[PDB]
């Protein structure tokens, strides 16, 4: 199954650019992304997915903002990014699911809010 | 389960003519729809999958379109090689289901059935039966009449008969027909022949031999 | 080249078990869902089910729970699905299949590679081999230039029997009939091509009959009459 250079949680105070939450495939073996399909869940929900083999991409209306780098996904890179607006409104734990093939995997991290 | 209906069950046209078959679903599926064709006594061949992405390899003038519970395959440019049953198969939810499929054969020009018979070989004859065969080759349109004749008295109740799939070049079909006797039976007799009509013959043709030659 | 081939044609008795078996080949086995799908003729196919390679994962369909088991061997890139309690209406074609080039999606995406099919008939019947005669080519048998002639392959069953020519380097021209059903409840089919009556004595054609149910091979050389 899939393995994951994991990452407890990640912070952010509204001096960041953009909330970037981190997920990183280490034993990454796809050779197009067709083969790929990433999941971020936030508090049950899929707050978006990447369907490789469609090359679509789905977010619910409060995550309009998110998005990953479909360019760096085949080097094991599924991190989420999104703006300031969606990411205080959405504190808490995220789990990235990727699936590779016949392969899955999955890791969480959380989202940490800090004021200044 | 997620019941299928495609329409119309079978359909003719000639090369060239646009043709549009649909598939229904008994619920919503949400775009995951894929279509397959498949020759007879073949395996299918995926053409699209989610309404309308092209398998790689199918050629461009196959599409589809739809959602919700309506979706159709259209072929712009119907070829020869286009003869085939098409599925259409959801993807949505277990287990997947596919439709009844549509027949798609061609319309094309008359042509005349090429006839060849057979007489029983002696490795039949020996086992002490005679299977006499004749062939009708590359005729349009699939029907023909076959009437074995036996010392010019016309045969009936002990010939059998079966007709190609439609060729996927030329649009044609070919029959082969086959009058089995006895060996005793067969051997009471001297000519046999084989009749055929069809529309691209301008009058009956006839192939025979003599028992013996 | 992707590539599934599957084991021969089988006749069970009801109640018996058949075991299919599926080899890929042309690529990386493990990576991709096989699944199985059945086609009885003149129906539709049908969803079996299927089997991650990778995990041993499997997902039935409901009307084959208790019957249906599908396995792997990964170091034989081999599945395998065997159906158990057989009655005369599994009689059908089983296929194996696999999604394109894509995570796994079960065939949602559509099947891109298929076998091609093992046909189970369901029987009380004795399997029997085919006889196969000669269509030999003679002044009865020509048509501006060209020959015809064949095989005549009879009382076999059941289903179904292969026809080659040459062992496979003759196709051009040739008519492989849908068999009949004779009143004594075996097929027969013929088998012809048609060839340049010119070159009836400098080539050579054999038939190649196969019928996997018996376990016949038969090589039959045509040789004109004259
Ligand atoms: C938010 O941005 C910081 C970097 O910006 C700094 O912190 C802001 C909150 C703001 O106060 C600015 O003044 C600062 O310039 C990210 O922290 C860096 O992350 C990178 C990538 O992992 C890492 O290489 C650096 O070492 C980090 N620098 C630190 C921790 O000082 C932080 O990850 C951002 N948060 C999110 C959720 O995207
Ligand atoms: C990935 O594939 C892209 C095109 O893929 C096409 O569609 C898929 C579903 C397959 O059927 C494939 O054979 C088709 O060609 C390419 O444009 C792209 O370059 C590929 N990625 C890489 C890294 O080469
Ligand atoms: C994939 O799509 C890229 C851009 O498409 C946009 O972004 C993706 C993530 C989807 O959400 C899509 O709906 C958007 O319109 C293209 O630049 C790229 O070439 C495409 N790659 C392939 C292989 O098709
Ligand atoms: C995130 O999960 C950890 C345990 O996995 C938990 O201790 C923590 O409180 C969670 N944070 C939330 C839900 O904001
Ligand atoms: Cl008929
Ligand atoms: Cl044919």
């Amino acid at each position: 199954q899939l393995l994951f250079n994991k990452t407890k949680s990640v912070e952010f105070t509204f001096g960041n650019d953009t909330v970037v939450i981190p997920c990183f495939v280490t034993n990454m073996e796809a050779q197009n992304t067709t083969e790929v399909y990433v999941k971020w869940k936030f508090k049950g929900r899929d707050i978006y997915t990447f369907d490789g083999a469609l090359n679509k991409s789905t977010v619910p209306t409060d995550f309009s903002s998110a998005k990953i780098e479909v360019s760096q996904l085949l080097k094991g890179d599924a991190s989420l990014k999104m703006d300031k607006s969606d990411a205080v409104s959405h504190t808490g734990n995220y789990t990235c699911e990727v699936t590779e093939l016949t392969r899955e995997g999955e890791t969480i991290i959380e989202l940490k809010y800090r004021v200044v | 389960d997620i019941q299928m209906t495609q329409s119309p069950s079978s359909l003719s046209a000639s090369v060239g003519d646009r043709v549009t078959i649909t598939c229904r679903a008994s619920q919503d599926i949400s775009n995951y729809l894929n279509w397959y064709q498949q020759k007879p006594g073949k395996a299918p061949k995926l053409l699209l999958y989610y309404t309308s992405r092209l398998h790689s390899g199918v050629p461009s003038r196959f599409s589809g379109s739809g959602s919700g519970t309506d979706y159709t395959l259209t072929i712009s440019s119907l070829q020869p090689e286009d003869f085939a049953t098409y599925f259409c198969q959801q993807g949505a939810g277990f287990p997947y289901t596919f439709g009844g499929g549509t027949k798609v054969e061609i319309k094309r020009t008359v042509a005349a059935p090429s006839v060849f018979i057979f007489p029983p070989s002696d490795e039949q004859l020996k086992s002490g039966t005679a299977s006499v065969v004749c062939l009708l080759n590359n005729f349009y349109p699939r029907e023909a009449k076959v009437q074995w004749k036996v010392d010019n008295a016309l045969q009936s109740g002990n010939s059998q008969e079966s007709v190609t799939e439609q060729d996927s070049k030329d649009s044609t079909y070919s029959l082969s027909s086959t009058l089995t006797l006895s060996k005793a039976d067969y051997e009471k007799h001297k000519v046999y022949a084989c009749e055929v009509t069809h529309q691209g013959l301008s009058s009956p043709v006839t192939k025979s031999f003599n028992r013996g030659e | 080249e992707v590539q599934l081939v599957q084991s021969g044609a089988e006749v069970k008795k009801p109640g018996a078990s058949v075991k299919v078996s599926c080899k890929a080949s042309g690529y990386k086995f493990t990576n991709y869902v096989m699944s199985w799908v059945r086609q009885a003729p003149g129906q539709r196919l049908e969803w079996m089910g299927y089997i991650n390679p990778y995990n041993d994962a499997i997902k039935y369909n409901e009307k084959f729970t208790g019957r249906v088991t599908i396995t792997r061997d990964t170091s034989a890139s081999t599945a395998y699905m065997e159906l158990s309690s057989l009655r005369s209406e599994d009689t059908a074609v089983y296929y194996c299949a696999r999604e394109g080039d894509f995570y796994a999606n079960y065939g949602r995406l559509g099947f891109a590679y298929w076998g091609q099919g093992t046909l189970v008939t369901v029987s009380s019947a004795s399997t029997k081999g085919p006889s196969v005669f000669p269509l030999a080519p003679s002044s009865k048998s020509t048509s501006g230039g060209t020959a015809a002639l064949g095989c005549l392959v009879k009382d076999y069953f059941p289903e179904p029997v292969t026809v080659s020519w040459n062992s496979g380097a003759l196709t051009s021209g040739v008519h492989t009939f849908p068999a009949v059903l004779q009143s004594s409840g075996l097929y027969s089919l013929s088998s012809v091509v048609t060839v340049p009556s010119s070159s009836l004595g400098t080539q050579t054609y054999i038939c190649n009959v196969n019928h996997k149910p018996s376990n016949t091979k038969v090589d039959k050389k045509v040789e004109p009459k004259s």
